[PDB]
């Protein structure tokens, strides 16, 4: 193809630096256009280079152009959970209407973010309309990764972000409607800390 | 400068007509609809220098194009195929190189739709331990039994959404691994200081929009016909 | 001393699938460069075609024509497919641009544009602009093309700074060719006529400035009729006098810069 | 559409026998696609050298047709020209004496 980005994925640690790289074929070049996309979402628009040599920022973000060497780099500076998305080079091949964009397969980014007090534990949560039906909420541990009978079922680990607080936490989900399935006996498959919080 | 996609999501079969909307109220003259694939680049269906005409973009074939007005671009799949099951994005521009993109639209395309049934929703409430431990508060949210997998899951506090404290599956999970076409669940949490659960004004929700049959599709089956529809469960704080 | 230097560009447009864009340049009336459509390089047609530019100078300029074609093809493509079905194939684009060199080291330059024939677009300053006569709907097309700044920035800079650098070279590596003096050869003859129609030919000089006269000794003959300026092939001139009998006695007289002074005088 | 105006000169002065340059100029037309023959006595003479084809200042093409050729008494040398504007193509003949 006419656009490649490099690399296809990479996994950074909160506050970290990376560069992502565009290198392209397209002739005439006349912009150049990083974007961002979420998971299920649309394009957001970063930053759109012009000149021979170019340079922009916006933000944590910054990004140059070299016309010559058909290169452009991405930097994001100190890296936050929001990065986690794909990120897509285009390349228009002309200044006007007339033009027809070159869009690069992107690259995934995925951010690990750091926590500070890690508290692991597992807690019984009851249904608010059928007090019989339950789940187990493993929760508040670190960089652990829990694994997945065949009719019980864990839900991979996934982080949230209480912004107003600056708190950050993850959690995995498992529920069974089989009978003789508990809390206790629900992660064993997964390798869990020595002092994860079990309560009566 | 924004520009509007109908529908957001659709669920459609091989063989039934598709029609994907545009709208921009810019007054742009210029719209291309494009075609997102995983590992590759968005690439060009149509295009469209103004209304009444269209033109051929890089991959045309089993796509005609519309453009009625000013305002709307039209991309129609008259014989709708699997290979057609993607994301489609609309976007606009005047005599400049910006092109300005829509939402995007998710397509997908199944050989039936015998097998599209609606999810089942529960709140499960935080438990006490987790109160007296953390003094944060964790609802649990979980749709069960629905297929296909094209749902979108949201929480709502006293009317209003909330995105701080959530965090949702990226991928459902299937029932039946080993069944071909199994039914899936989700599960969705949402964590809250404990002084603003126990609060008896709170009202929380958790929303699941599916996306379904339409009322244009004919069924037979003896359940209830399994259209686009929101489905949720609610729960009220308490000391 | 007036010298004009012309890019001439004519391009056809068939139907939406065929095209074809050939080139010819011109310093005054000699032919410098040509750009065939078969051709990805511009070839020189003198030994000074290059000018005073280097190497890499050239290499670097005849990069951005060969875009330009490319371009040039694809954005007129386009301006159909908008155009329609008001304009359609098949379509003739003439284009014309340089400059005209003045004396005290000062220039014009100039960019001219032809539709079907008809001169309709102009560049002037900073973006291009329609010429009273031009239909219309070219208001379009116009508006998109002075859309794109990045085109306009390098017209302006070939127009403005590029042209008349270039030519300045080219009159000082190709002054022998451009001095060049060639005598004129005459032969006379007669056609019949509506009385019998005398003709002066006269071939083979340089530069274009002539004069061609019959006399009657002294007496320059009124009925004397000046031809049009016909080329060579080895780049020189050719041109007829015709004077409307009594043919014992008149004679034709050609002065040129080539004769030093003493012109020839050739008598029926 | 407009149609050409085609003009036969010699180079040199027309002297039976000796070796001269036959110039045949095609002015005056548009489109520019055109198909100029240079004929002796009838018959298509090969390897005829054709300049490149440009335009003057009122935007009419033009361009310069010529090979070598010997005169004689009896040969007869002519200019055939195929153009989008005229149904029949146009032949003109060389006159030594015009
Ligand atoms: C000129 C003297 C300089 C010295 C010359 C040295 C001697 C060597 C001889 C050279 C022989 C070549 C002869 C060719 C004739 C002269 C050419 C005309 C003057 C040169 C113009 C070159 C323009 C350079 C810019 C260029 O290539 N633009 C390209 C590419 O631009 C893109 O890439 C660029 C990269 O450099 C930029 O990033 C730009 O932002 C982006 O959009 C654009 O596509 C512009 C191409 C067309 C621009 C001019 C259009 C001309 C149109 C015809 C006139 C107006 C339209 C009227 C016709 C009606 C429309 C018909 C269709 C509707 C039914
Ligand atoms: C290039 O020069 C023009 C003016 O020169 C004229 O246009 C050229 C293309 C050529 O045809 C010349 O022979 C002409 O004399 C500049 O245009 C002016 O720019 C200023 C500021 O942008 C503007 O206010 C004036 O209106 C313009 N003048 C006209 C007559 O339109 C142009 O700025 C020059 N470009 C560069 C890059 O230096
Ligand atoms: C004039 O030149 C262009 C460019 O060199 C030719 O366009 C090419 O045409 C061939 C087949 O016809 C294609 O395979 C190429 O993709 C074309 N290249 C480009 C850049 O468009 C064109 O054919 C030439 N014109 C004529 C009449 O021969
Ligand atoms: C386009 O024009 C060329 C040259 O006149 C002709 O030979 C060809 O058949 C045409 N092709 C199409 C697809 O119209
Ligand atoms: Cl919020």
């Amino acid at each position: 193809t006419q656009v490649e980005q490099s690399p296809q994925s990479l996994v950074v640690r909160q506050g970290e630096n990376c560069v992502l790289q565009c290198n392209y074929s397209v002739t005439p070049d006349n912009h150049l256009r990083w974007f961002k996309q979420d998971t299920g979402k649309g394009l957001v628009s970063l930053t759109v280079l012009v000149d021979q040599k170019d340079k922009t920022s916006n933000g944590r973000y910054s990004a140059t152009l070299d016309k010559d060497a058909k290169h452009s780099t991405l930097h994001i500076t100190a890296t936050l959970l929001d990065d986690t998305a794909t990120y897509i080079c285009v390349v228009g091949d002309r200044g006007s209407a007339l033009g027809r964009l070159h869009f690069g397969a992107g690259t995934q980014l995925i951010v690990i973010p750091d926590i500070q007090n890690p508290d692991p534990a597992v807690y019984q949560l009851r249904d608010s309309k059928s007090s019989d039906k339950s789940v187990c909420l493993f929760t508040d541990f670190d960089s652990q990764t829990n694994v997945s009978d065949s009719d019980v079922y864990i839900t991979d680990k996934c982080v949230l972000d209480m912004r107003s607080m600056d708190f950050k936490s993850n959690s995995a989900v498992a529920w069974s409607n089989k009978s003789d399935f508990a809390c206790a006996n629900a992660f064993n498959n997964s390798i869990i800390p020595e002092d994860t919080f079990f309560p009566s | 400068a924004a520009v509007t996609q109908s529908p957001r999501n659709k669920v459609a079969v091989t063989g039934g007509k598709v029609t994907l909307s545009c709208n921009q109220t810019n007054n742009h003259n210029n719209m291309y609809w494009y075609r997102q694939d995983t590992g590759h680049g968005l690439r060009l269906i149509h295009y469209s220098y103004g209304a009444g005409s269209t033109e051929k973009g890089d991959i045309p074939d089993g796509y005609k194009a519309s453009r009625p007005s000013q305002e709307n671009f039209s991309l129609i799949l008259e014989l709708a195929t699997p290979s057609q099951t993607s994301v489609y994005f609309c976007a606009s521009g005047d005599e400049g190189y910006t092109q300005y993109f829509g939402p995007g639209t998710r397509l997908l395309v199944l050989e039936d739709l015998r097998n599209v049934t609606p999810p089942k929703v529960s709140l499960f409430e935080p438990s006490k331990a987790e109160i007296s431990h953390t003094q944060k508060a964790t609802l649990v949210c979980l749709a069960t039994g629905f297929y296909p997998d094209h749902v979108e899951l949201s929480w709502w506090v006293n009317g209003k959404e909330v995105h701080s404290g959530v965090c949702t599956d990226p991928q459902p999970l299937k029932e039946q691994p080993a069944l071909n076409d199994s039914r899936y669940s989700l599960s969705s949490r949402l964590r809250v200081s404990a002084t603003f659960w126990q609060n008896p004004r709170n009202h929380f929700r958790c929303q699941v929009q599916f996306y379904g049959l339409s009322e244009n599709d004919e069924w037979t089956q003896d359940r209830a016909k399994p259209v686009t529809q929101i489905v949720s469960a609610e729960a009220w704080g308490r000391a | 001393k007036n010298y004009t230097f012309r890019c001439l560009q004519m391009s056809s447009f068939a139907n939406r699938s065929w095209s074809r864009t050939d080139s010819v340049v011109w310093l005054g009336d000699l032919q410098t460069h040509r750009w065939s459509n078969d051709s990805a390089t511009i070839s020189f047609t003198k030994p000074w075609s290059q000018g005073k530019l280097s190497n890499q100078q050239w290499e670097k300029l005849q990069h951005m024509f060969q875009v330009y074609r490319v371009s040039f093809t694809r954005d007129i493509q386009e301006l159909v497919k908008m155009m329609s079905p008001k304009e359609d194939y098949p379509i003739e684009i003439q284009l014309s641009a340089g400059c005209e060199m003045y004396p005290g080291n000062a220039s014009e330059s100039f960019l001219h544009v032809a539709f079907q024939g008809k001169y309709v677009v102009r560049f002037w300053g900073t973006s291009w602009q329609t010429v009273p006569g031009a239909p219309s709907w070219l208001d379009l097309p116009i508006k998109v093309l002075n859309a794109d700044q990045g085109t306009s920035a390098t017209v302006q800079m070939l127009l403005n700074d590029t042209c008349p650098l270039f030519v300045r070279g080219l009159l000082e590596a190709g002054k022998s060719d451009l001095e060049k003096q060639e005598k004129p050869v005459a032969w006379l003859s007669s056609v019949p006529s509506s009385h019998r129609q005398l003709v002066c030919h006269v071939s083979g000089f340089y530069p274009k400035p002539v004069w061609v006269m019959w006399m009657r000794g002294d007496q320059e003959q009124q009925g004397t009729h000046r031809g049009d300026f016909l080329p060579n092939a080895d780049e020189t001139w050719y041109l007829q006098a015709t004077l409307d009998g009594e043919e014992a006695g008149l004679a034709c007289r050609v002065k040129h810069s080539s004769l030093g002074g003493q012109d020839i005088i050739l008598y029926w | 559409q407009k149609t050409p105006q085609i003009q036969v000169y010699s180079r040199h002065p027309p002297e039976n026998g000796k070796p001269n340059i036959l110039n045949c100029y095609v002015t005056q037309f548009h489109p520019p696609h055109i198909e100029i023959q240079m004929l002796k006595n009838g018959k298509k003479i090969p390897k005829v050298e054709m300049s490149d084809m440009s335009f003057s200042k009122d935007w009419s093409f033009y361009i310069l047709a010529h090979t070598e050729f010997t005169p004689t008494e009896t040969d007869t040398y002519a200019c055939r020209v195929k153009h989008a504007s005229m149904a029949e193509p146009k032949t003109v003949y060389w006159d030594r004496d015009m």
